[PDB]
DNA sequence: CGTCCGGTCTTCGCCCGTAAATTCAGA
DNA sequence: TCTGAATTTACGGGCGCAACTATGCCGGACG
RNA sequence: GGCAUAGUUGC
């Protein structure tokens, strides 16, 4: 079946293996993402509850009084998003919230208080999110960009041999917390363990452990095994643990029970062991050099002094031992350090510090932090506790305590979010464990260590940042207030939360302009995924580690879409079926296998869940019931593609296409294409220009449906029913009875965007596709945006395509365009470009923007009407006047008779001085709309009347015809309603439509409907009532401009660029290319039949950059205009639908074990004429990414038709009709046209304005400036004889001010000669070294 | 090296155009050196015909008369 | 004071607004942004333009296509220059309006003074001298810079979007500059090696190979022409094919003299396109070098022998025409490509 | 190709497209030629070690999805090379031109 | 709207060279 | 108990060229 | 008409 929409264009597909889980919403990251930052949160732990409820409630440093928190509320926006483009206003609801607030009293800290008292306070505005995805916010729509940072928890380095230069791979641990200060436990080259915080000065680790309040014994028995030594009649025997005795040479002879298990000298066996083990040996004699090397555990103190003898972690000598023997310590307790298994690192470390009690670890580290001032125990113990056990300064989030338990392998996956002592003991225990050689570093770029923050985090991030300002100043004034005097008003200051948000929505390295010049370049700018911005990389820093592709990247972050330049890998692009998991971890889909049947289930997995795992290819053939025919199936295991076995499998890829972009998926025969040409295809894709008329890729991938849907272009229908009125400007749909909500009736309207100004100077222009009476279903498309067509996204044109050199005119990429393609305008492009004028209230008084302007005559005035503004559809060109305005801020007042003198020669010059608004130089176009913004008090002018009254007008009209919408559809409802139960028609048009509240029904719940729906028509009108005042009050009003800025004057071209010789082409397949000459039609290359070819590609660019794919698509593109072409004659000679019906199935069904299958029974011969009407222009193709069409259904799909198998036709030459040997490949590629269009680029400069600070010019093209001649040019003189060529350029042509204008003066007069003077810049260098205490002078010669 | 031997020049301009334009310009100073401008770098930044092409000859016309 | 001498040597660089650290005035004299790499050795000129290059092959290799426009601008003061020396403009200002109007009489002057106006043309990375070279305009309509294909290996420069900036000397001594050293003419030879840099490079090379090449048996094979001209005539008329096994007399002039060149007529067997292009070479070079299949190395060797007995006239002119022949014929053969054409080797099987 | 029809079979160098645009020496080389129609080689991991099994399939038949991985890491460390080389070669550049 | 003074939280790269502090290896 | 060397550690400098579009900014806190 | 950020193009 379909859906009504798919049944007018059946795009063909090859694909193979079935499809299992559905394309998700592709947008679904940035709208979860934010509906989880403003829907309220029962439990508190998502959006501005779990701020508010972080921060809140809030006290008074004594028990004074305490004010806490209720519930928030979002109010209605102020401005429509169509309204705060247009005007420039960020698209924001009100952050209105209630608070309680409460004072304690005199003994009371549970009595109840003096008063009660709340109100709705007001805190800043909170920018909202449209329906697209997007954010509005100066009338801009910009787009929060997703951010991949290192996920907070502990991770473990290695850097190997980068140190020290001798092989020692150090081992260091960072604990990154998601807000608060690092902790990185590092080691040295001498065996050493030191930490720092927040990479400050390097200090010995065992500072932290004594200042958490540990002595030096606790400190070895926690972190080393005890060996009990005794003294029990002499020679001090021993206990010994015989699983300790492998790994090192026996330093005496090991006897126990009268049995010599090892003699001396020769090393501890296995064998040996196993001897010892199995004779239980406890208790052994050693000799009194083995006690030389051994450290003691704990201090000891002495029965006849009482004091010390042998201090903890100390080498014991025969002086110790003799000093001991006499003060009766029997037992004694030292700790086992082997050398290759438990090295004595936390002794060397107890050893090389000085500090020794708790006072002078915290002094220490207050000096570490705080550098000059004079320590005090309470600052430093202060500083201590807030640095990393204070749930404010610091909190590992929830994903970051998860993180950390399961890298230590502990149980519970929550916890505190401060640190504890027994978090570091274990963090420090790992770390040592990992140096001694057991376990393993974690990798940094594995996907298991990089979070996604979306939009709504950092939101509600920056939003927390914001309440601790906030609740920094409520603290501090909550001391010094007489309590009851006012409301929760003047307590909370909107100030800092709103410039917090807007200055993290406005400018931020994440709050990125969108590209928006495609539905495509839209959609795969929101589901950007960049390892920039705060928390995060910088592209100058990281490199060579998180750039490359990650083994772990499959199925998550596409590897071949991602930008080329400074920041490859940096910002990659989310897949297309990846989610985000709880804990903001990428999980994609896959097929559970439980047993051999592969079960239609669907699992997300995370990155580190998928390791401990082994995943089937999607391309793994399967029989009806499912169970992979080949008895030994490729997967993937630990990222290792490897071939196993038919048993072991434990999960399937759902889709062949989930490892790319949803960019880099609409590139047809990806496979054959190399890695660097489809990056670059992708990439040149997401930059089409929308051409005039979309033309249907022929040679898709079936994913154009869902992007141009997904993406907020296309006007989907949110209910489905039948069109009833549908123009140019707009569509009404008649909700169907099933789907009419009970009540409102309520039939849907659809507002089409008309021209409209992009971001990228694009139109986005809607139109409707769908006719009078035709039916609709639910998720269809009534109208398509830019470069859409019927709902499929069509970036760009397809047209006929010989690849053969031509004359050289396709030399390197060159492409040669047949006039045809010019002539039939599909490549004309309408670019709408947004000119303003201000006017400043500027001193020497304001400006004005009327008519009379001096120094031009009525001609240059022809264009501008009364009111000094131009006509709206003036057929402006470059050079013209747009706005006039002209300034009383203007020129001098009379001095030495000025004005006498003007008169006296015959000329008035006044204070007039004229300013224009004019149209960049070189641009033509047409004026679509004039919007004029006027402050309050000015008196906008007649124009500004006029354009007032005109817009008022509408929208009293286009609030009427919605009434008129939806009355005509209530007057229908009651009219279905009464055919039932006493229908009356005879005399029914007799009595007035509207008095129907006196009609006679009997007693049942339809006269309540009745009831109900003149309820409704009451709130209809009166409604609509109070809508069109306020409209009225909201157009008149003035706006909120600018300080000191009386009227903005926004005037919009609308040019049209058709093609021209430099204007860059591409393909999908990374095929470049600037059009070499617009060839004439009787020129080109044509065929027997006698058409010509539109575009002659170069050969030679296929077999150096492999991207076949383009030549494959070029045979399937023309094999789908050949079935095109069949169709067009069956149609243009009237034929029975039979024949029609059977060609059409016959094409169908062409394929190997397509999963198509669509039958053509149930059209019922009227569709099918439709359908070929559609398809006359080439049947479209859909070839998924991986899963495509064989070359042998290529062949097959050409043999269908009547065209050569081998997909080379004979081409006849336009210009001496002679044959071209060799026949050559024709067909129809879908090639787009960049938005890097010749005449956005030409510039040229004679001289102009130059720069301030060096006599210069102006560098850039907005500006009328000049080619900068850098230091490789200038070597490139050099290496010439060029001496008064570089001299000219660098002297008089650039700074030299009499020599520019002795050289521009002597150019008028005729002479080519310079006076080389002094460069201006080399003054300004002087200056600027005198400026210092260096004296820098040019010598007298 | 190349980059000791561009920085260790005669005539400070050069390295002082080239990287460690502060210890270039700091031993200049302290030294109170001299420059003579004779190479290609240090009469491009003064602004003068370059003592390498056509160049050469009014350089030798300079070398002559003083 | 620190902070207004160079900021940031000690302590942290006190910071006015928006936390970014503040320019010093040795932040200011030393560095990339200084102003000795930023407006000393480098620095922003007038008489420039920039735009997206065009292949544009029917130009000689001493002349590059100028748009129309660019040189309308670029050349503003000389336009100036001309009108009043004619007296169209008595005021700087008539002229100046007369030049923005765009009328008929400001292109003859246009065209007058572009004559012998040589400008350069630079990429942008000019890593070697051979970046920035000089070239004679040609008035073109459009808005791209027609580029000579032959120096697009000097330059480094393919035409997918490429864009060069032009430059407009000025002075007599800069003019001849520019002439003299600076013209793509005088540029064969590499600085770094002796191996030319105007090697034809991809259609020129592939049109040559195509041409002269033998088959075991083509139209008209065996044949024996008494010259290259019959033979060019055989070809165009379609009797023989391009690549066929003939006998043609051939005139190959040697210079084993005192500087005098010595005819020779003899017998040769080669191939109607190889005969075709021999009617290209200049006299003084054997007709050996244009026996063998010319790849590009072999055509390089072509035009360094060329280079080395000839001069340098002969070999500009060579150039002009090696690459006027080779695209001709590169075309003619309508050399495709085709995913039939990648053949797989059926054994491979066993192979695997 | 071999061509005869006036006796006895002789071989003689072909005439295939990508062959004589290979030959010509105009585009492409034994690598490019050999990656088109033979198996396209051993490709290596970013730590160097290159894969037990490599890509067995050319770019005329389709790469399966885990040979365009192995492929994408290739070229992604090939265009992340190329950009973090070039500042190398400038500053090799400028600094001999600063010396000499 | 008109004037008027300035300092908490952030690290996080790689390579090279040269100068300052530490440690051998003795006398 | 001193004293020169070699080593190690700390810290200062460099990290290509050219071009285009957009936005945001001179600062947020007292009369 | 200078700085910062983001994105993009050719190398
Ligand atoms: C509800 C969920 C637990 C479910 C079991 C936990 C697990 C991870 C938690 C988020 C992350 O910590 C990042 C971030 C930290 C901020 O501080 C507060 C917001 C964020 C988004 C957290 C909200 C919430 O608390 C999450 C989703
Ligand atoms: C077809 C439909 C009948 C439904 C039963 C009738 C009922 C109300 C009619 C529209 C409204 O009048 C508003 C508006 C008035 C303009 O003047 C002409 C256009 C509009 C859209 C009308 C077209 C059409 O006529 C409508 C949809
Ligand atoms: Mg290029």
């Amino acid at each position: 079946v379909y859906s009504y929409t798919e049944k007018k264009r059946i795009r063909k597909d090859f694909g193979k293996r079935p499809q299992v889980l559905d394309v998700p919403y592709l947008l679904s990251i940035q709208l979860d993402s934010f509906q989880k930052f403003i829907e309220q949160d029962p439990e508190g732990q998502y959006g501005l509850e779990a701020a508010f409820r972080s921060v809140f409630p809030i006290q008074s440093y004594s028990g004074n009084s305490e004010l806490q928190y209720v519930s928030y509320r979002l109010g209605e926006p102020v401005f429509d998003v169509q309204e705060c483009q247009i005007r420039g206003v960020t698209y924001s609801a009100p952050l209105r919230v209630k608070l309680r607030l409460v004072i304690y009293e005199r003994e009371a800290p549970e009595g109840t208080v003096k008063d009660i008292k709340e109100q709705e306070v007001y805190m800043g505005e909170i920018p909202l999110m449209t329906d697209n995805g997007t954010f509005v916010i100066n009338g801009t729509e910009r787009v929060i960009v997703s951010q991949l940072h290192r996920s907070p928890g502990v991770f473990f380095d290695s850097d190997k041999g980068k140190t020290h230069s001798s092989g020692k791979v150090l081992y260091n641990a960072r604990i990154i917390p998601y807000r608060g200060s690092w902790l990185d436990f590092e080691f040295d080259p001498k065996d050493n363990l030191f930490v720092r915080i927040d990479r400050r000065r390097k200090l010995p680790a065992t500072i932290i452990l004594r200042a958490l309040n540990y002595t030096t014994e606790q400190i070895l028995d926690l972190f080393f095994e005890k060996v009990i030594f005794e003294i029990r009649d002499n020679k001090l025997q021993m206990e010994l643990v015989p699983e300790r005795l492998r790994g090192e040479t026996a330093s005496f002879d090991i006897e126990a029970n009268g049995k010599v298990y090892v003699e001396k000298g020769r090393r501890i066996t296995a064998r040996h062991i196993r001897q010892l083990e199995k004779d239980d040996v406890k208790l052994i004699e050693v000799p009194v050099e083995y006690i030389a090397g051994k450290v003691v555990a704990k201090d000891y103190i002495d029965e006849s002094t009482g004091e010390l003898i042998c201090a903890a972690n100390m080498e014991l000598s025969l002086d110790l031992l003799a000093k001991l023997s006499q003060s009766g310590h029997k037992r004694i307790e030292t700790l086992f350090t082997n050398d290759l298994d438990h090295g004595p690192y936390i002794s060397e470390t107890l050893r090389v510090d000085p500090t020794n009690d708790r006072l002078s670890a915290l002094v220490e580290i207050y000096r570490m932090m705080r550098p000059g001032e004079p320590p005090t125990r309470e600052a430093a113990e202060s500083l201590f506790e807030n640095l990393f056990f204070s749930e404010d300064r610091y909190d590992l989030s929830a994903v970051g305590r998860m993180k950390f338990n399961r890298s230590l392998l502990r149980e519970e996956i929550e916890g505190s979010g401060i640190l504890s002592k027994d978090d570091i003991i274990d963090v420090m225990k790992k770390l040592i464990d990992i140096r001694n050689g057991k376990g393993e570093v974690d990798d940094i770029d594995h996907l298991g260590n990089r979070r996604i923050r979306s939009v709504g985090e950092m939101a509600e991030n920056q939003f927390r940042v914001g309440l601790v300002r906030v609740e920094r100043a409520v603290k501090e004034r909550l001391s010094l207030g007489d309590l009851d005097t006012l409301m929760p008003q003047d307590m909370i200051n909107a100030k800092p939360i709103s410039a917090a948000v807007k200055e993290f929505f406005g400018s931020s390295q994440l709050s990125q302009f969108m590209d928006q010049n495609n539905p495509l370049s839209e959609i795969t700018h929101k589901r950007r995924i960049s390892a920039l911005g705060p928390g995060g990389l910088t592209r100058e820093r990281a490199g060579f580690e998180v750039r490359d592709v990650h083994p772990t990247h499959y199925g998550r972050v596409c590897p071949i879409e991602t930008p080329e330049g400074p920041n490859i890998g940096l910002i990659n692009s989310l897949s297309v079926y990846a989610q985000t998991n709880e804990y903001g971890f990428l999980e994609t889909p896959y097929r559970k296998v439980t047993d051999g049947v592969v079960t239609d289930e669907i699992h997300y997995l995370s990155a580190i869940e998928e390791g401990n795992y082994v995943i089937a290819q999607a391309n793994s053939n399967l029989d009806e019931e499912g169970h992979f025919v080949e008895d030994l199936v490729t997967c993937r295991s630990k990222g290792e593609s490897s071939l196993f076995s038919r048993d072991q499998v434990d999960y399937m890829d759902v889709s062949t296409q989930q490892v790319v972009s949803v960019g880099a998926s609409l590139i047809p025969f990806l496979e054959h294409d190399d890695a660097n040409r489809a990056l670059m295809g992708a990439n040149m894709q997401r930059q089409a220009v929308p051409t005039l008329r979309a033309d249907k890729p022929l040679v898709g991938t079936g994913m154009e449906r869902a992007v141009a849907v997904d993406s907020g272009v296309t006007a989907v229908a949110k209910r489905g029913g039948v069109v009833q009125y549908v123009d140019a400007s707009r569509i009404v749909i008649k909700v169907n009875e099933d789907e009419m909500y009970p009540g409102e009736a309520g039939i849907d309207i659809y507002n089409l965007t008309k021209y409209t100004r992009s971001n990228q100077n694009t139109c986005i222009n809607q139109m409707p596709c769908v006719s009078l009476g035709e039916p609709v279903e639910r998720g269809d498309v009534l109208a398509d945006g830019p470069s859409t067509d019927l709902g499929e996204l069509a970036l760009g044109q397809n047209m006929r395509v010989a690849f053969m050199p031509w004359n050289g005119y396709n030399f390197e990429d060159s492409i040669l365009v047949s006039e045809r393609v010019v002539q039939e305008d599909r490549f004309t492009t309408i670019h709408i470009q947004e000119l303003a004028c201000v006017s400043r209230d500027t001193k020497l008084g304001p400006e004005e923007i009327t008519a009379d302007i001096p120094n031009v005559g009525e001609a240059a005035l022809s264009k501008l009407d009364e009111s000094g503004i131009v006509y709206i559809g003036a057929e402006v060109t470059g050079g013209d006047i747009l706005v006039g305005k002209v300034t009383p801020k203007g020129e001098t007042q009379l001095t030495p008779e000025e004005k006498l003198l003007r008169a006296i020669f015959g000329e008035k010059a006044s204070d007039v001085k004229d300013s224009s608004l004019r149209v960049p130089n070189g641009v033509s176009g047409t004026v679509i709309d004039v919007q004029v913004f006027t402050r309050d008090g000015v008196e906008k002018d007649k124009r500004a009347l006029e354009i007032e009254e005109m817009q008022l007008k509408q929208a009293k009209k286009d609030l009427s015809e919605e009434l008129q919408i939806l009355e005509a559809g209530l007057f229908s409802r009651i009219r279905a309603v009464l055919v039932a139960g006493g229908v009356e028609a005879e005399k029914l048009d007799k009595l007035p439509r509207d008095r129907w509240l006196e009609l006679g029904l009997t007693d049942e719940e339809k006269q309540n409907q009745l009831e109900q729906l003149a309820e409704q028509y009451d709130e209809l009108k009166h409604e609509f009532e109070k809508k069109l005042e306020a409209k009225r009050r909201k157009i008149t009003q003035g706006d909120d401009l600018a300080p000191g800025v009386l009227k903005i004057v926004k005037v919009y071209l609308a040019v049209k660029r058709r093609i021209q010789p430099g204007d860059k082409m591409a393909g999908r397949h990374g095929n470049k290319g600037v059009i070499s000459k617009i060839n004439p039609i009787e020129d080109m290359p044509y065929d027997e039949n006698g058409t010509p070819v539109d575009i002659v590609l170069n050969p030679l660019g296929v077999p150096s950059r492999m991207n076949i794919g383009q030549i494959l698509e070029t045979h399937l593109g023309m094999a789908a205009k050949g079935i095109g072409d069949k169709i067009n004659a069956m149609l243009k000679q009237q034929q029975e639908v039979a024949k029609l019906r059977e060609f059409i199935q016959r094409a169908y069904d062409l394929g190997a074990d397509v999963r198509q299958k669509v039958d053509l029974s149930t059209f019922s011969d009227e569709e099918v004429m439709r359908l070929a009407e559609n398809l006359r222009k080439g049947m479209p193709i859909a070839t998924p990414v991986f899963d495509g069409a064989k070359e042998a259904e290529i062949k097959e799909l050409l043999k269908l038709g009547d065209l050569p198998t081998s997909g080379q036709i004979r081409l006849y030459d336009g210009r001496t009709g002679e044959q071209f040997e060799r026949p050559v490949t024709v067909g129809y590629m879908y090639m787009l046209k960049l938005n890097h269009l010749v005449d956005d680029k030409m510039h040229a400069r004679s001289t102009g304005s130059y720069s301030l600070v060096t006599q210069q010019p102006l560098g850039g093209k907005a500006q009328f400036g000049g080619q900068r001649f850098g230091e490789m040019e200038v070597w490139a003189l050099e290496a010439y004889g060029a001496a008064y060529t570089l001299q000219e350029m660098l002297t008089v042509k650039s700074d030299d001010v009499n020599g520019r204008t002795k050289m521009y003066k002597n150019i008028v007069d005729g002479n080519h000669q310079m006076e080389p003077g002094m460069p201006e810049s080399f003054n300004v260098l002087l200056k600027e070294i005198r400026s210092l205490g260096i004296n820098i002078e040019l010598e007298d010669e | 090296g190349i980059t000791k031997a561009s920085l260790a020049t005669e005539s400070f301009i050069s390295a002082a155009s080239f990287q460690e334009t502060t210890r270039v310009l700091t031993e200049a100073a302290v030294a109170g050196k001299r420059d003579e401008l004779r190479g290609l770098k240090e009469n491009v930044i003064v602004g003068r015909l370059i003592p390498a092409g056509t160049g050469y000859a009014y350089h030798q016309d300079r070398m002559r008369r003083r | 004071v620190d902070a207004l001498l160079d900021n940031g040597r000690r302590g942290r660089a006190i910071t006015g607004s928006n936390k970014r650290p503040l320019k010093s005035l040795a932040d200011m004299i030393k560095g990339k942004q200084g102003r000795f790499r930023q407006n000393l050795l480098g620095k922003r000129v007038d008489y420039s333009g920039r735009s997206v290059i065009t292949v544009g092959p029917y130009l000689r290799l001493h002349q590059c296509g100028l748009p129309k426009k660019m040189a309308l601008e670029l050349f503003k003061p000389f336009i100036y220059g001309k009108l009043e020396l004619r007296g169209l403009a008595t005021t700087i200002k008539a002229a100046k309006k007369m030049v923005e109007r765009e009328e008929a009489v400001v292109w003859d002057i246009l065209d007058e003074v572009i004559r012998e106006h040589p400008v350069l043309l630079n990429r942008a990375p000019t890593l070697h001298r051979l970046g920035i070279q000089a070239f004679e305009p040609v008035l073109i309509e459009g808005k791209a810079i027609q580029l000579h294909p032959l120096v697009c290996a000097a330059y480094n420069a393919d035409f997918d979007g490429d864009q060069m900036a032009v430059h407009v000397p000025l002075t007599l001594e800069a003019q001849l500059e520019a002439r003299a050293l600076m013209m793509s003419t005088n540029n064969i030879l590499s600085p770094a090696n002796g191996e030319p840099i105007i090697v034809p490079s991809q259609d020129v090379v592939l049109g040559l190979y195509y041409m002269t090449r033998d088959c075991v048996n083509a139209k008209g094979e065996g044949m024996v022409l008494t010259g290259p001209k019959e033979a060019e005539r055989l070809y165009r008329s379609g009797l023989a094919s391009l690549h066929a096994r003939v006998k043609v007399r051939i005139t190959e002039y040697e210079k084993d003299a005192n500087g005098e060149l010595v005819a020779k007529t003899s017998l040769k067997d080669t191939t109607v396109g190889r005969a075709i292009l021999w009617m290209i070479v200049p006299k003084g070079l054997p007709y050996s070098i244009v026996n063998q299949a010319l790849g590009k190395k072999a055509i390089s060797k072509m035009l360094n022998t060329c280079y080395r007995i000839l001069g340098l006239k002969p070999t500009v002119i060579f150039a002009d025409q090696i690459m006027y022949t080779g695209f001709a014929y590169a075309a003619r053969s309508g050399a495709s490509v085709g995913i039939d054409d990648m053949v797989i080797p059926e054994k491979k099987h066993e192979i695997i | 190709t071999v061509i005869n029809r006036d006796g006895q079979e002789e071989k003689q160098v072909s005439f295939n497209s990508i062959y004589m645009m290979a030959d010509s020496g105009a585009r492409g080389s034994a690598a490019q030629i050999r990656q088109l129609a033979g198996m396209r080689g051993l490709m290596a991991k970013p730590d160097g070690s290159i894969i037990e099994t490599p890509i067995t399939a050319n770019f005329r038949e389709g790469l399966n999805v885990l040979q365009y991985f192995i492929s994408t890491h290739g070229a992604r460390k090939g265009l992340a090379d190329t950009a973090l080389k070039t500042a190398n070669s400038g500053y090799l550049t400028r600094r001999l031109v600063d010396v000499a």
